């Protein structure tokens, strides 16, 4: 709501969300956090699970 | 009857034989999203000597596209309008203009 | 992520059949990972990138 | 005899890889104090107490040194 | 019986008090007896461990390396076959971790 993201549909906002890792032994959040974008129905067919794990790559960059 | 096997899988999506004659395979238990990567499958044998490869794939895209309409998109308004004396590449460039564009 | 981007706008937008949206999208997903540093083969230039990453946080210390 | 021998091999190989899965997590373990872990957790004990035995054990440790 | 020379000796080998006739032996193995009977955990969930060993090997083939992807994989599955198993695997993630090195050893 702070940035002009809230300014837009309200379908693609809600479906990005905060995805938790699985949980490393000690260290910070900075190296376990990402987003997930969850995709469910027919644009999983070109938004398959080979893209979203290739996209979280990215983002792990 | 391979014509009217073809007429019914391209205009309105059915594959029904009981013993393997037309060359679309149709694989069960893919009630998921992978209608378009399975679920269908270009037998090679059962496709006639009349019809050659590029015609046997262009009639399985139009034949998976309106099940995926029906399956998939849940958009199920279809009715979706020598060789053989050269009419296979007429029709067919048609069906899949149409039901590609729509889809 | 915007030439690649471009190369994947044009590729997409003049396309009648859903199967070239698919096959030019995962074109425009692996032509990520080789001009970043994600790749098997620069995998090695990123370990080499990982140790200026750490000397930002070493001269923050 | 033959039978004697192929079990030493047996274990030899396994504990070669907990030793693998040890240092690919990065455990504190040498191979000498895996083979007491992997002995004390075959009889049947409660591995959350065996491993804050060991995470004071090392905590306590230092407080000497 | 053999338990308490077992926890004797790991006593020895992790604190590294060869001499059960230091007090600081007898203080870590009283420690290590009264951590071991103050039980406060659940019992160890098998399916929470696989999916843990799982999540591992996709952090692995993730990150490309293949060798270490297809020997962990090889390795959990080999030792998963012939309760005990999964107390060991848990034992082993707490137990330090937490460095994604090099380790083919292989």
């Amino acid at each position: 709501r702070a940035t002009n993201a809230q300014f837009d549909s309200p379908e693609i906002l809600r479906r990005l969300d905060v995805r938790l890792l699985e949980v490393s032994p000690g260290d910070t959040g900075w190296d376990v956090f990402s987003l997930d974008y969850h995709v469910d129905g027919p644009i999983a067919t070109v938004f398959t699970r080979e893209c979203m794990s290739h996209y979280l790559r990215v983002f792990n960059f | 009857p391979v014509l009217s096997f073809l007429y019914r899988w391209i205009y309105d999506g059915e594959l029904e034989d009981t013993y393997h004659e037309f060359f679309v395979a149709s694989d069960p238990t893919v009630k998921t999203d992978r209608l378009w990567h399975d679920k269908y499958t270009l037998r090679k044998s059962m496709i006639p000597s009349f019809m050659t490869m590029d015609q046997s794939r262009k009639v399985l895209l139009i034949g998976k596209s309106i099940n995926f309409l029906h399956q998939v998109c849940h958009d199920q308004t279809p009715t979706t309008k020598t060789d053989l004396e050269n009419a296979f590449q007429g029709k067919i460039d048609a069906a899949y203009f149409e039901t590609s564009k729509y889809l | 992520l915007e030439c690649s981007w471009d190369e994947l706008w044009n590729k997409v937008q003049q396309a009648q059949d859903l199967d070239h949206i698919i096959a030019a999208h995962e074109v425009f997903l692996d032509t990520i990972i080789s001009r970043c540093l994600l790749d098997s083969d620069s995998r090695a230039l990123l370990n080499q990138l990982r140790a200026v990453f750490d000397q930002i946080i070493e001269l923050q210390n | 005899a033959a039978a004697a021998a192929a079990n030493l091999n047996a274990v030899r190989e396994t504990m070669d890889v907990l030793l693998e899965i040890s240092r690919i997590l990065n455990t504190g373990l040498d191979m000498e104090t895996l083979s007491i872990c992997v002995r004390l957790c075959e009889q049947g004990i409660n591995p959350e107490a065996l491993s804050s035995v060991i995470k004071e054990l090392r905590k306590a440790t230092e407080a000497l040194k | 019986a053999q338990q308490e020379r077992d926890v004797r000796e790991l006593v020895r080998g992790v604190a590294g008090l060869q001499d059960e006739a230091d007090p600081n032996f007898q203080l870590a193995l009283n420690f290590a007896w009264s951590n071991f009977r103050f039980h406060r955990f659940l019992d160890v969930n098998s399916h929470k461990i696989e999916k843990t060993i799982e999540g591992i090997y996709e952090k692995f083939v993730i990150h490309s390396d293949l060798s270490k992807a297809a020997s962990w994989k090889r390795l959990t599955e080999e030792f998963l076959n012939a309760d005990a198993h999964y107390s060991i695997l848990s034992l082993l993630l707490c137990l330090s971790d937490s460095p994604s090195n090099s380790s083919y050893v292989e």
